[PDB]
């Protein structure tokens, strides 16, 4: 994608367009520290089920 | 015109018995002053104008108080009022005339209309000269920038061509004349302009203050070997120039005018009044703002989310009353450069 920096110029008014590009970019710095460490896309830390509503035949969960 | 005495005369027929002459040319002017008879057009086209029926009466001024006018001969003024009126008049008709008007009689009834054809173009500019042409005392003129004792009375300030780049056109004569006749003054006049143009709102000015930066290009504080300078440049890195950049205070108390003071409303009044009227390129003002908290609102689209730099008026869910602040900033009044660039010729070896 395209994905931009702010600039906190004074006499730069406010856009909410602003604040969703800032915001969606230490997400991209926080893989290229994690990228130095990894073979392949990423996965579970942990999944807990309510198996009770097995007989009612329903699934759902507790902890994700 | 039909609509000149369709409008007068035919509805104001009450008050003729004692109007003024003086009053009730003007009064024609302004029944259709849109594209009106103008009275300077007399010296070729007097011819299709249908003018009032003054002239024949021989009249002084502030004297006309007859009313008749006609409709079918297609100019209103046809009027003689016998024996009275004989203004300036000595000796009776000459010879030959006598023989062909003949003889005195019945005929000089016909004959006023030819007669009096010099007095009614005379008529016409004796009124100008006390009303249009010599009195006016910019009053009785009442122009909107072309009635020329405006424009013989401004050019005393040195303002003829210089209307350019101005989104008015000259219109605070009326106050900053006086003050704007003194050279090299001042600073009490930014007092008049504010006061004269929202009143509720009071002006306070302090002569100097700390401006900053202005970066200098070359460091100068390398320590030299071949050559040096000490006596005045001594410094860090960024350098302090007092020396004119005046701060300005607002003070409101009218919520209607604190929505004016923001960016759209008046403060394109004084970002226009200074910066060509009455300082031009002496000095850089700064302003400034004192009100209770605020009328401001957030994050929304396109264009009017800044209270100039800072924001507010948005976060107090707790107290009832008053706290006093500081508004905002306002920018600068400047205008400068550099334009790029380096030079190929020189002066003259003398």
């Amino acid at each position: 994608m395209k994905i931009y920096r702010p600039l906190w110029e004074d006499g730069a008014f406010l856009m909410p367009q602003q604040f969703q590009q800032q915001a969606a970019w230490d997400v991209h710095l926080a893989d290229s520290v994690a990228r130095m460490g990894l073979a392949h896309p990423w996965g579970v830390v942990a999944a807990e089920f309510d198996d009770s509503l097995l007989p009612l035949s329903r699934l759902n969960a507790t902890r994700l | 015109s039909q609509s000149a005495p369709a409008r007068l005369i035919t509805r104001y027929r009450k008050q003729l018995p004692y109007i003024n002459f003086y009053r009730f040319c003007q009064l024609l002017e302004q029944s259709q002053p849109d594209q009106p008879p103008i009275g300077s057009g007399w010296q070729a086209r007097q011819e299709a104008v249908r003018f009032c029926p003054y002239p024949g009466m021989g009249f002084p001024a502030s004297e006309i108080k007859d009313a008749v006018i006609p409709e079918e001969s297609h100019l209103p003024p046809i009027v003689h009022v016998t024996f009275m009126g004989l203004y300036g008049v000595t000796s009776p008709l000459p010879a030959h005339y006598i023989s062909d008007i003949a003889q005195q009689r019945e005929g000089h009834e016909a004959a006023a209309d030819f007669l009096d054809i010099f007095s009614h173009r005379l008529i016409t500019q004796y009124y100008r000269i006390w009303r249009k042409y010599s009195y006016p005392a910019t009053f009785e003129a009442g122009g909107q920038d072309k009635t020329s004792q405006y424009l013989l009375g401004l050019a005393r300030l040195g303002i003829p061509g210089c209307a350019q780049n101005i989104a008015t056109p000259v219109s605070r004569f009326l106050a900053l004349l006086p003050l704007m006749l003194l050279p090299g003054r001042t600073a009490e006049g930014l007092t008049s302009l504010v006061t004269l143009l929202a009143p509720g709102t009071q002006a306070r000015v302090w002569h100097h203050d700390r401006r900053r930066i202005p970066l200098k290009t070359p460091l100068t504080m390398r320590v030299h070997h071949p050559v040096s300078l000490k006596s005045r440049p001594v410094m860090g890195d960024h350098a302090t120039d007092v020396n004119g950049q005046v701060l300005l205070q607002l003070s409101t108390q009218t919520g209607s005018e604190v929505q004016g003071w923001l960016p759209g409303g008046h403060l394109y009044s004084d970002l226009l009044a200074l910066l060509h009227v009455y300082l031009g390129s002496r000095l850089d003002v700064r302003l400034q703002l004192c009100v209770e908290r605020s009328l401001l609102p957030d994050a929304r689209l396109s264009c009017r989310p800044a209270a100039g730099s800072p924001q507010l008026g948005r976060t107090a869910v707790m107290r009832t009353q008053a706290k006093i602040a500081t508004s905002a900033a306002r920018v600068m009044t400047i205008s400068l450069g550099r334009y790029q660039r380096v030079q190929e010729h020189y002066q003259r070896k003398e």
